[PDB]
């Protein structure tokens, strides 16, 4: 990734704590965290060599090689500081799936990274489009099959590397509509209630262990994975404003696979025990005493989740000027896996959407009708055209100076048989 | 025939104090950081 090497040259000290509290910044950055330190991922597993003569497996864990009591502090740094969108209709299309059936949805985000200039040595995460996986959805939540969707996201990630796209985040909806005629939604996630449900932290943290971030200052080549978690819940007063958080890299790269499970309370999680499979240390945290202040009040059956999340800021690009947007053709096409709704189609939708608009008319409106995200995944999944023609279809959609690439596209025999098989079919 | 007593000193220990509290980071996760030069936040509505 070219974003990691560009911030190594610039120095920006940027790790000053008194400067970031002036501008209302919670945590500094990832790159200014590097220059203050030697990038070691903290491990909580049991050891198998132990540097002594005792047996590793049954018992015999010495104090020099024991995971100590976790003080359970928040992360002092962030991977990315501000996630940026590109169009207000991609979010409006995702909430439109909830408006038709009433139940929740789920999706993955595609995009890239660049430089953030508000924060010293910060990274901003630009999304480009939203993919929807196959899912089964209830009114309280959703949990799809694990295996059959992971088989599906290998080839569409193989289908996304030629444009310069990559899976950078995920979204899941939680609306809880009040009365639908005197207000938008309720206020389910606020300061008094839970901020993120503990059943979704284990799905957020597992996506970072499989999507490693390449770092040259580490010992294993990967440290502090860059994967954002976005949610559409709603703000306090009357809107459906979104929130974006990330999990801590000091614990969730290691502790989620063994000793983290979902409890019955939404603000806490259930601690697990290994019963001599591995060693689970003790968790220390704080609360407020009724008359004074406590010190170390709870050992086993409680730990909050809000010690473990960092905050991020979402944003939308301005309407008057922008650098690039790269994907605006309609943003109203039927998506991939909206099978519960009515937008799951066939060759009939190509007659209704474009039909290679005004067949022998022009090309300027055709360029603004073929650079859609879910359109190019559909016509390549039909695999009628040759693979070298599909490479030319990429530079004719998302790449600038598209005029000399579009005329050589339609003059080939690959584009001619698509409009011949479309006119005969319904 | 020679005698020396000793010199003293050596071992000292230190104490450490804690950070803020439970409920400051409960309120630190619910606020805004600002608009970098010029962006928008949200304007949407749903369910007819």
């Amino acid at each position: 990734l070219a974003v990691d090497e560009e911030l190594e040259k610039e120095d920006g000290p940027p790790w000053d704590k008194e400067y970031h509290e002036k501008n209302k910044i919670k945590h500094i950055s990832f790159h200014s965290y590097l220059k203050k330190l030697p990038l070691s991922e903290p491990d909580f597993r049991i050891n198998k060599r132990c540097h002594n003569g005792h047996e590793p497996w049954p018992r015999g864990i010495c104090s020099k090689c024991q995971p100590s009591a976790i003080t359970l502090q928040q992360q002092e740094f962030r991977m990315v500081d501000h996630v940026e969108f590109q169009k207000s209709e991609i979010i409006n299309e995702f909430i439109q799936a909830w408006r038709y059936t009433g139940m929740q949805r789920f999706g993955y985000m595609y995009g890239s990274y660049s430089k953030y200039d508000n924060t010293p040595l910060g990274i901003k995460a630009v999304v480009e489009a939203i993919y929807e996986p196959p899912q089964h959805d209830e009114q309280d939540g959703l949990t799809m099959d694990v295996e059959q969707v992971k088989n599906e996201m290998l080839q569409i990630d193989r289908q996304a590397q030629e444009m310069g796209l990559s899976r950078i985040g995920l979204i899941f909806t939680d609306l809880s509509d009040a009365g639908a005629g005197d207000g938008s939604v309720f206020c389910k996630r606020h300061k008094d209630s839970f901020f993120l449900s503990s059943l979704e932290v284990i799905m957020a943290a597992r996506h970072q262990t499989r999507h490693p971030n390449v770092s040259k200052y580490s010992e294993q080549g990967f440290f502090s994975s860059k994967f954002v978690t976005c949610v559409i819940s709603g703000n306090l007063e009357g809107e459906i404003d979104i929130s974006s958080y990330q999990v801590s890299t000091e614990a969730e790269a290691l502790v989620t696979a063994d000793m983290i499970s979902g409890s019955t309370f939404p603000s806490m999680a259930y601690i697990n025990d290994t019963t001599d499979e591995r060693y689970v240390p003790e968790i220390f945290y704080m609360k407020s005493n009724e008359y004074g202040i406590t010190v170390k009040e709870n050992a086993k059956p409680a730990f909050p989740v809000d010690y473990l999340l960092v905050t991020l800021t979402h944003g939308f690009p301005n309407t008057d000027t922008e650098t690039n947007s790269k994907f605006v053709s309609s943003t109203g096409f039927p998506w991939s896996n909206r099978q519960a709704m009515g937008q799951s189609q066939d060759y009939q939708e190509l007659k209704k959407y474009l039909f290679n608009v005004a067949s022998s008319g022009d090309f300027n409106l055709l360029h603004e009708k073929i650079s859609n995200f879910h359109l190019l995944l559909y016509i390549n999944s039909l695999q009628i055209l040759s693979p070298d023609e599909w490479k030319l279809l990429i530079e004719s959609a998302v790449k600038n100076e598209w005029e000399e690439s579009l005329l050589k596209l339609v003059s080939s025999a690959g584009w001619q048989t698509l409009v011949m098989i479309l006119q005969e079919s319904g | 025939q020679i005698f020396v007593k000793t010199l003293t000193g050596k071992t000292i220990t230190l104490e450490v104090e804690s950070s803020d509290t439970i409920d400051n980071v409960k309120s630190k996760i619910q606020d805004k950081e600002g608009i970098p030069p010029d962006q928008q936040r949200l304007i949407f509505a749903g369910k007819q």
